């Protein structure tokens, strides 16, 4: 049941490697890796830092069924997301790994495995969001970076 | 959509191709229905032949057919396949001489489908034009025949005619989400036809026999309901199914007087020859919004049956006819056409010495005037005559 | 079993059977015109002020009246009578502008009667004859946490009068006129100074907090609410200013500002209709339009703007713009004349309508006349407008349908690409030309 | 189960599926009622009930019937007239299924008088070698619409007042013909040629009041309904899907016709075990309105199959058919299909 | 799973303020920096370093300045009183995997609000006896207005080099200058005992027609395109009301609060949210007591006060001076405070574009002028900015009698270069 | 599930006799209502019309706002939920469009979701909208709605609503 769910999630994620187009990437000093592309190339030589807040336009998908779960693309003002400040203000690890390598103007698509996105915790639907995240789900992100908030704020 | 019987474009006009009211045995002899007098099958052409069946019999006659048709044009060729059930009828005695029959036969059938793909005028994208048409006018008949005077017999058929004909024309656009139009015309027809037939059967010397028969069909006025619709479709039919007009009543469609004369010479269990001529007074008959000019229809048939002493009976026949309407030729005047045909069949008996299995093969050709559709059709027909001994004490 | 279009038939076809297809290019003429007063039945109002460099200014405030319950008679007789506080709460859910700009909101009391109308007004000069300042307080939109309220203390006299009228005085809380003329009048809510934010206020309440019954030998605060609803008449003062540069001629773009503001008007001439359909001299042909695409591309908004493009646009004839909203209709109730675009998505930034052939059919059908010497012709131009609307959906996830369609009451603005420079005001009308002589 | 006794029989049975559709039935026939001639007098009664989910979505039917059958010798000593009087009470408890038009909550009464004339002279019905079978039947009700004086044209008429007394007049006919190609005495293994013609019409007295009870469901193999009621006759048409001809999308026909031609090749003849191969060609259709009745442009099909007869089981078989024509309101031909036949 | 640091901070048993300091961690260069400088004069005797790491982190080694890599544990209170660089090395349980991190502590070596001041030589400020003196800077010209008794005098000088001052021939003016106002396009208004006077060149003055006797000219705006809104405070019946004089047309507005100043206040015109705005600081209330609030407005119809700290704005009985450095966007306000019976100069500064104000230390911000150590004999303070990290603080001595004599030029030390 | 039906039957029986109620039988299309008699309308609904009202509504056209006051009870525990909009303030009216559509059972309303504050949209059910088939504008009724035609959110818990007074007024 759920074990088969983990198995097909990881077999799919692994297939997204050989699917030549999408290079693998990682941050320094981490075995964790996220498969990513370069749909658009931006201008600049300033990567976000692990404690930087960046405003982006993003969409989130599951690898199984490709059901849209979150997205702000139907709005003009970008949404501000923090990479990591503390245990209350943070984001998933794959999101940090992907955004630490991008630059302003890029638009990248990256595949985050189950153990880097939410693990076994699972995301109940609850209020607001109506589509819950099944436990051990790999995610597919499309993120367009627009700029970087300075650390002085 | 299926057309089952015919896909000839000529059936766009009038009531389509006019069928005959003969069974497999009569059809295999070239269409002999008037001169024949045999109490072995159903001869619904001439009801006076009913009073020739044996005293304890229930003849149930089935039938089916298939075949292929080749159409030729100015430079193009095409071929289509048909196949359907021809008819089914029954015939039983009533008294010492009187007999009765019933069943279902087709009066006329019509069907066609054609068109082409072209480019939108003064534009770039492509569009498809399709013209379709189907239609059938059936015939549910009950007949009775008798022989009051010696060597003389009469018969009468009362028929209920119901039918429907639809003609449609449409264009299909090739865009993101268009509203394809469909202009459609439906026609419902009901009537009640009567046929009266007489026959004289003189037994000649030894075993020879002569049969002379006549049949008459009075003019029929048909109750009709015509509707013209203008639909728009996207995937299924959508809003604006506006009806352009609706006309209902009698005195709009007629069927003409019909006369038929047949003769037959029969040497018993050795030889049968027959011929017949049929005349239809289609000239001057009404048809609302007809796009053609009618003409009197002449049909000539002649055939024979030979069986030597396995027991399989052999039948052959030749038939010809002229068209009953003048279609409008392209850039010209209303013109007609002729039809000729040859039939050959076998009549294998069965074990109980009463039933029959008939198989026939027919080839016919349509001869137009010039620059029109040319048709050559081949047809294989399989029948069955189940004769059981009912009414036994 | 064979499905191929045979080409054989056609040499004996009747002369009046064949059909054909055609394409005609039709030109719009684009203008930007003042939208005018908007019909608004809901309880949403706008409070504040805004200034955008490419869209001009907007000042919005309002006048409200409370809904009177029948046989009010509120519980737990207050200890020795009297009450404590009459704090008034203005509730808002979202805002446009800067969430840190400081405004000053003032609450006045008027002595006139609210005019009966559901249209937003400008220059409400007659109503503000005397007025009377009740309260004033500074505020900002974003106050951290999620406390999206503005709480303003009020003098205890109004609450004391309400309590008195409900017990020792006749129960006049029966008709709205009696409540408005005796218990409490109309409240005028405005911002006296400050700029940079407009709040979309959805209701306003007046909580009268009293002590309690003696409660054995204790006491415990309890309260009333007195909300305002959409059953009564409000006054919305929406005034857009310095937008004259948006109305001038510019043949590449057309603007649509939302709260009143400006809108885009598209005009198809009469001759363009005349020498594209009907026309001729045989009078045996006819046209059956089956496809006319119409999609609009929005210009990329410049950085630093405070206003964002509206999510939906409604395209409909200018004559049917009043009765469309007065009857509270929906684009699913008039599928032939009103069209709703798709979501404004920043991937492509375009509003995509679809085949609008039914609109052209409708216009040709009931505007065709004949000169004395025949010659059928069209007599009136085709005038359409594009409006920003707010759509409320319902139904299952697979089958979402437009439950409600209201006029958009939030600051927004968009610059569409419609003009003669790049031939953007072009529609390709695909039609079927059959013949029909049964006349 | 045949409880023979008292010079007569009291056969009865009851079938209840493991999930719903409980039904019970009793039958009582007198083969020699009157004591003079073999005049059948049969009495049959039965009851059946069928069922967020469904709290009380239930359909229940009380049925009773009497029948007097004769053995006429006027045409010949084989004609068997049959007159019966039948009554059925329908009651519903919020039936969501669009079965029976809009009848969802009310209760209705059915009372019909049936007259049937038939002639049967076939051999052993398991594997017939020669003979015929003909039947003409009529079933009619009382035209209440001419006396109750309720206007059914308007829509404001009450649902209870509409579906309370069922009116129709249903006609049926059927004919089967068998013929052996070779002599049964000389050859035990002989091919059999078979032809079947059958059809029915469900009329109505008032053009607006039509019976929701008793419509036709055509297409596929055809044995019964596994999701709805049994008050719609199922007619099989080999070479098409189940309900494709009429019955899917909750479109039930009011007339139908079916024509079959078959050729049977025997294989096994041992005691009570028989098996044979059959090749068939069929044509049929079903129409929502009577005016569209067209016995010539039908939907065609052809194919082969296999049949096996087994004691205590009845008849078991498998057939393969190819459908050549597209059903109405569809864009796909019948194609290749496989059908399983159980029992008769 | 590998070795990384996700959060790092310092905490002291005696100093609780180290927790609030936030550190930014860059893995690509492996550096931990406090981008917000630690407050000046802090002490880091014994501090624990609390850090959130991955589970795979097993061993840590800490090197202080250029010391030795010492095996670190979570229960160590290290000594970093004089420590500005720190080296961290992380190992897993395997022991061969390494990763270097550098933590640099940023601190203010001196006071963040220190100023550097200089004399201006060759200054020739006129010896003028007047009660009200103001300075207005437009483009590249400073204009000093003085109300000498019943008359009004105007002087001009260069913004960059205010050494030389030239008298201006004022035409059309009458009465004594009560107040002045000016916009960004050079047009100026002066309110005197008579009606308001208007000019576009500070020389030719036209009497603006009016009927309502204005009491004070708060400020001037140019918001309606081509027009000039003019905020006024007038006297209706026996109360004070705000008023506007947009294009000569007069109007009445809300009632002024009782704490609103009427005299000796400093005004300034700025821009926010694509809209001109007015800021007003200090003054004397209608009753006579000083006012210690900051009032801002956007249209002149009504004003509101900000929520300041506990008396950050100095209380003065006379005219102050509000200046702005636009390069860093800093605001300064100099007033005269009666502290322990002595008139001293007090400074209130702001760095959040006027959102928040904090009282400053006079000895550091103000010059070290010896003549003003014992008091401020002059009855007003004048100061004007330059445009880039430069302020002028007119007044070195009382000159020959009244008025200033010398000019002081000052620069924030943080922005010296 | 049948246990819930039995518990509801017991609750209805114990509630009806608890205060003075005269249960009668009602037929569809009834026009004359005794202002002191509670009727049973074959849909398990109980109705006692306090005022017949005015002109009847138009199907698929009229939009009606309702103000209801009452509470919900179970077999042994009452006052689980209490709602009031006729006397206490601070509640937006609930608006529904009068339609007729058989989705699962009889549905006589289409609720328009209110998005302007606190309301009682979850207390509007088929039983509340049913009296509009017979009565008219400005109508005041008293209802006892069983769980089958009760609010859809409170369907699993099998609660029986008792609406002490429901008032219908046309327009938005």
């Amino acid at each position: 049941e759920e074990k088969q769910r983990r198995h097909d999630n990881e077999v799919a994620f692994n297939a997204y490697a050989d699917s030549t187009n999408f290079k693998k990437v990682s941050v320094d000093g981490s075995t964790a890796y996220v498969y990513m592309r370069w749909i658009t190339n931006g201008t600049g030589t300033e990567h976000p830092i692990a404690t930087s807040r960046v405003e982006v336009h993003y969409q989130t998908y599951r690898l199984v069924g490709n059901i849209m779960v979150d997205g702000n693309y139907n709005s003009e003002k970008p949404a501000r997301i923090t990479l990591y400040r503390n245990e209350k203000d943070k984001s998933i690890t794959g999101f940090r790994i992907a955004l630490q390598n991008m630059v302003i103007g890029d638009e990248c698509e990256f595949i985050v495995p189950w153990y880097l996105a939410y693990g076994s915790k699972g995301v109940p639907a609850s209020s607001a969001n109506l589509v819950p995240i099944p436990s051990y789900s790999a995610l597919r992100f499309i993120v367009k970076l627009s700029g970087i908030i300075p650390e002085e704020d | 959509q299926n057309n089952n019987f015919t896909e000839s474009p000529y059936t766009r006009f009038g009531l389509g191709r006019l069928g005959e009211r003969t069974t497999i045995s009569g059809h295999s002899m070239g269409g002999l229905g008037v001169g024949l007098r045999q109490g072995t099958y159903v001869n619904a052409v001439n009801p006076a032949s009913y009073s020739a069946v044996d005293s304890m019999t229930f003849i149930f006659d089935f039938g089916a057919s298939t075949g292929i048709t080749w159409y030729a044009e100015n430079g193009k060729k095409d071929n289509r396949k048909m196949g359907n059930i021809e008819y089914f009828a029954m015939l039983f005695p009533i008294s010492k001489s009187i007999a009765m029959s019933a069943g279902v036969l087709p009066y006329s059938a019509s069907g066609y489908q054609f068109g082409s793909v072209d480019q939108v005028e003064g534009g770039s994208v492509q569009y498809t034009r399709k013209y379709l048409g189907t239609g059938n006018l059936n015939d549910l008949y009950v007949g009775i025949g008798a022989t009051p005077f010696k060597n003389f017999s009469i018969g009468a058929n009362a028929s209920f005619l119901f039918g429907r004909f639809t003609h449609s024309r449409q264009v299909i656009f090739s865009t993101e989400a268009p509203y394809n139009p469909v202009h459609l015309s439906t026609l419902y027809l009901k009537a009640a036809k009567f046929d009266f037939g007489m026959q004289y059967h003189l037994p000649l010397k030894s075993d020879r026999s002569l049969v002379i028969g006549a049949v008459y069909s009075p003019r029929v006025k048909m109750h009709s309901e015509l509707t013209q619709i203008k639909n728009q479709v996207q995937n299924g039919v959508v809003v604006e199914s506006e009806t352009q007009e609706y006309i209902k009543g009698m005195d709009y469609y007629t069927l003409p007087h019909t006369l038929g004369i047949g003769f037959s010479y029969e040497k018993k269990d050795k030889l049968l020859l027959g011929a017949d001529v049929q005349y239809s007074k289609w000239k001057g008959e009404k048809f609302y919004k007809s796009d053609c000019k009618f003409q009197d229809r002449i049909r000539v048939s002649l055939g024979g049956e030979i069986m030597p002493d396995p027991k399989v009976r052999y039948r052959f026949g030749l038939h010809g006819e002229n068209s009953y309407l003048k279609v409008p030729t392209k850039g010209g005047v209303y013109q007609g056409y002729h039809i000729v045909g040859a039939v050959f069949g076998i009549g294998i008996p069965l074990n109980d010495r009463r039933s029959f299995v008939n198989v026939s093969l027919e080839y016919d050709r349509l001869i137009p005037k010039e620059g029109m559709i040319k048709e050559n059709a081949l047809k294989l027909t399989f029948g069955l005559t189940f004769n059981e001994s009912w009414f036994k004490k | 079993c064979d499905d191929d279009l045979s080409p054989i038939g056609g040499s004996i076809q009747p002369p009046s059977d064949p059909v054909s297809a055609r394409v005609d290019t039709l030109e719009f003429s684009v203008k930007t015109i003042p939208m005018g007063d908007i019909y608004n039945r809901t309880n949403y109002t706008l409070l504040g002020d805004l200034t955008d460099p490419e869209y001009g200014d907007l000042k919005a405030d309002y006048i409200m009246q409370f809904k009177s319950p029948r046989n009010f008679k509120f519980k737990y007789p207050p200890k020795d009578g009297k009450i404590d506080s009459v704090k008034l709460s203005i509730n808002y859910d979202s805002w446009a502008g800067d969430s840190t700009s400081i405004m000053k909101v003032s609450i006045y009391k008027i002595n006139k009667a609210i005019p009966p109308s559901y249209y937003s007004t400008q220059e409400l000069a007659s109503l503000l004859d005397e007025t009377q300042i009740i309260a004033s307080q500074t505020f900002k939109a974003g106050n951290d946490s999620a406390f999206h309220r503005v709480r303003i203390p009020l003098p205890n006299e109004i609450g004391q009068k309400i309590y008195d009228l409900s017990v020792n005085n006749p129960s006049v809380f029966d008709t709205q006129e009696s409540f408005y003329n005796n218990v409490l009048g109309g409240l005028y809510v405005t911002t006296t100074t400050g700029t940079g934010v407009v709040l979309s206020v959805y209701n306003t309440q007046m909580a009268i907090f009293y002590s309690y019954k003696v409660a054995a030998d204790s006491t415990a605060t309890a309260s009333e609410t007195f909300v305002n609803t959409s059953e009564s008449y409000q006054v919305n003062h929406i005034k857009n200013s310095q937008i004259s540069h948006l109305l001038q001629e510019n043949d590449s773009l057309s603007c649509v500002k939302s709260p009143a503001g400006v809108m885009t008007q598209l005009t198809i001439s009469k001759e363009q209709f005349t020498d594209a359909f009907t026309s001729n001299l045989s009078s045996s042909l006819a046209w059956q339009i089956g496809e006319a695409q119409f999609n609009i591309s929005a210009s990329k908004p410049s950085e630093g703007l405070m206003l964002s493009p509206p999510s939906y646009l409604l395209l409909l004839p200018q004559d049917s713009v009043r009765n469309f909203f007065e009857q509270e209709q929906t684009e699913l109730m008039q599928p032939r004349t009103a069209f709703l675009s798709t979501i404004y998505n920043i991937k492509k930034r375009e509003y995509r309508f679809s085949n609008i052939s039914r609109l052209l059919m409708e216009h040709i059908k009931n505007n065709t006349e004949k000169t004395p010497e025949g010659k059928p012709y069209i007599t009136k131009d085709l005038v359409l407008v594009l409006l920003p609307v707010k759509r409320q959906v319902a139904g299952a996830s697979n089958s979402l349908y437009t439950s409600q369609l209201n006029n958009f009451m939030f600051p927004s603005g968009v610059k569409l690409q419609l003009g003669k420079k790049n031939k953007t005001a072009r529609i390709g009308v695909y039609s079927m030309t059959y013949t029909d002589n049964h006349h | 189960i045949i409880p023979q006794g008292d010079g007569q029989t009291l056969s009865l049975s009851a079938q209840t599926n493991g999930k719903y559709y409980q039904q019970y039935s009793v039958t009582f026939m007198d083969p020699w009622f009157g004591g003079k001639r073999p005049d059948m007098f049969s009495f049959s009664a039965f009851y059946s009930k069928t069922t967020a989910s469904d709290p009380d979505r239930s359909l229940q039917m009380l049925g009773t019937s009497i029948g007097y059958g004769k053995r006429l010798t006027w045409p010949d000593n084989w004609f068997q007239i049959y007159t019966s009087l039948n009554y059925t009470y329908y009651r519903l408890r919020n039936w969501s299924y669009n079965t029976f038009q809009n009848f969802h909550h009310g209760s209705a009464n059915d009372l019909n008088l049936e007259l049937r004339l038939s002639r049967t002279s076939i051999d052993n019905p398991i594997y017939t070698r020669s003979g015929s079978d003909f039947m003409v039947s009529v079933a009619a009700t009382l035209p209440y619409s001419l006396w109750d004086n309720h206007d059914y044209a308007s829509q404001n008429l009450s649902v209870s007042d509409r579906y309370r007394y069922i009116e129709y007049h249903k006609w049926k006919f059927r004919g089967r013909v068998f013929t052996p190609l070779l002599n049964p005495a000389t050859h035990k293994y002989t091919p059999v040629l078979m032809s079947r013609v059958e059809g029915a019409v469900l009329g109505s007295y008032n053009s607006n009041k039509k019976s929701p009870f008793g419509t036709f469901y055509m297409g596929g193999d055809g044995m019964s309904s596994y999701y709805g009621g049994y008050m719609n006759e199922t007619i099989g048409l080999r070479g098409y899907k189940n309900g494709s001809i009429a019955g899917n999308n909750y479109d039930y026909a009011y007339a139908y016709m079916r024509l079959t031609m078959e050729l049977r090749f025997p294989i096994l003849f041992e005691n009570s075990f028989n098996a044979w191969l059959l090749a068939f060609a069929e044509a049929g259709n079903a129409w929502r309105s009577i005016d569209n009745y067209n016995p010539f442009n039908l939907k065609r099909s052809a194919g082969v199959g296999l049949r096996v007869t087994l004691p205590m089981v009845g008849m078991l078989g498998i057939d393969w058919g190819y459908g050549f024509d597209r059903p109405d309101n569809s864009l796909q031909r019948g194609g290749s299909n496989v059908h399983f036949v159980l029992g008769q | 799973v590998d070795l990384q640091i996700h959060r790092f901070y310092l905490s002291s048993k005696k100093n609780p303020d180290l927790e609030k300091v936030f550190f930014s961690i860059d893995h690509a260069k492996g550096t931990i920096i406090n981008k917000k400088y630690m407050p000046y004069g802090t002490v880091l005797d014994s501090v624990m370093m609390k850090l959130v790491t991955d589970f795979s982190a097993k061993k840590l080694r800490v090197a202080i300045n250029d010391g030795e890599y010492k095996d670190w544990h979570n229960k160590d209170s290290l000594w970093l009183r004089d420590c500005h660089t720190l080296h961290l090395m992380v190992f897993d349980e395997s022991g061969e995997k390494t990763k270097k991190y550098t933590v640099t502590l940023n601190r203010y070596d001196y006071q963040p609000t220190t100023f550097v001041w200089h004399m201006l030589d060759g200054v020739a400020l006129p010896d003028i006896n007047a009660s009200f003196v103001d300075v207005v800077t437009h483009a590249d010209k400073v204009y000093l207005v003085a109300a000498t008794g019943n008359k009004t005098l105007l002087y001009s000088s260069d913004r960059k080099n205010p050494v030389h001052w030239t008298l201006l021939s004022s035409s059309g003016l009458s009465g004594a200058c009560r107040q002045i106002a000016a916009t960004e396009d050079g047009r100026a208004w002066i309110l005197t005992d008579s009606g308001i006077y208007q000019s576009d060149d500070f020389t030719n003055w036209s009497l603006l027609p009016s009927e309502v006797p204005v009491t004070t000219l708060l400020g001037a705006m140019a918001w309606p395109q081509g027009s000039h809104t003019l905020a006024l405070l007038a006297e209706k019946e026996g109360s004070l009301f705000f008023a506007t004089n947009i294009d000569g047309i007069h109007s009445w507005q809300e009632q002024a609060p009782e704490t609103f100043p009427v005299r000796n206040f400093s005004t300034q015109l700025y821009k926010a949210n694509n809209h001109p705005m007015l800021r007003l600081v200090g003054g004397v209330t209608h009753t006579g007591a000083p006012a210690t609030s900051v009032w801002i407005t956007s249209n002149g119809n009504d004003w509101f006060g900000l929520d300041l700290a506990a008396g950050a704005i100095p209380a003065s009985m006379e005219k102050g001076a509000l200046v702005q450095t636009p390069s860093d966007g800093n605001l300064y306000y100099y007033a005269t405070e009666q502290a322990e019976g002595i008139k001293r100069v007090a400074v209130a500064y702001s760095t959040d574009k006027g959102i928040t104000w904090k009282r400053g230390a006079a000895d550091i911000m103000l010059p070290a002028d010896p003549f003003y150590t014992v008091g401020y004999p002059l009855p007003f303070v004048c100061a004007f900015d330059d445009g880039a990290y430069n302020i002028y603080q007119l007044g070195g001595v009382s000159s020959s009698g009244t008025f200033f004599s010398s000019i002081w030029k000052g620069i924030l030390k943080l922005n010296e270069n | 599930l049948k246990e819930m039906k039995k518990d509801e039957r017991k609750a209805i029986e114990s509630f009806i006799n608890r205060m003075g109620f005269t249960i009668k039988e009602g037929h569809e299309g009834q026009s004359e209502f005794d202002p002191d008699i509670m009727y049973h309308f074959d849909n398990d609904l109980y109705m006692q019309v306090l005022d017949k009202g005015k002109e009847p509504p138009v199907l698929n056209k009229t939009k009606i706002n309702v103000r209801m006051e009452g509470f919900m009870f179970n077999r042994e525990r009452d006052s689980i939920y209490v709602f009031n909009s006729l006397t206490s303030g601070g509640f937006q009216e609930s608006v529904f469009r009068y339609i007729y559509k058989y989705n699962d059972g009889d549905i006589h309303f289409e609720l328009i979701k209110c998005t302007t504050g606190s309301n009682l949209d979850m207390f509007v059910c088929e039983g509340v909208a049913f009296p509009m088939t017979m009565l008219g504008n400005k109508a005041r009724v008293r209802l006892i709605v069983p769980f089958r035609i009760g609010p859809e959110s409170l369907y699993s818990r099998g609660l029986t609503g008792y609406y002490k007074e429901v008032e219908y007024v046309f327009r938005d």
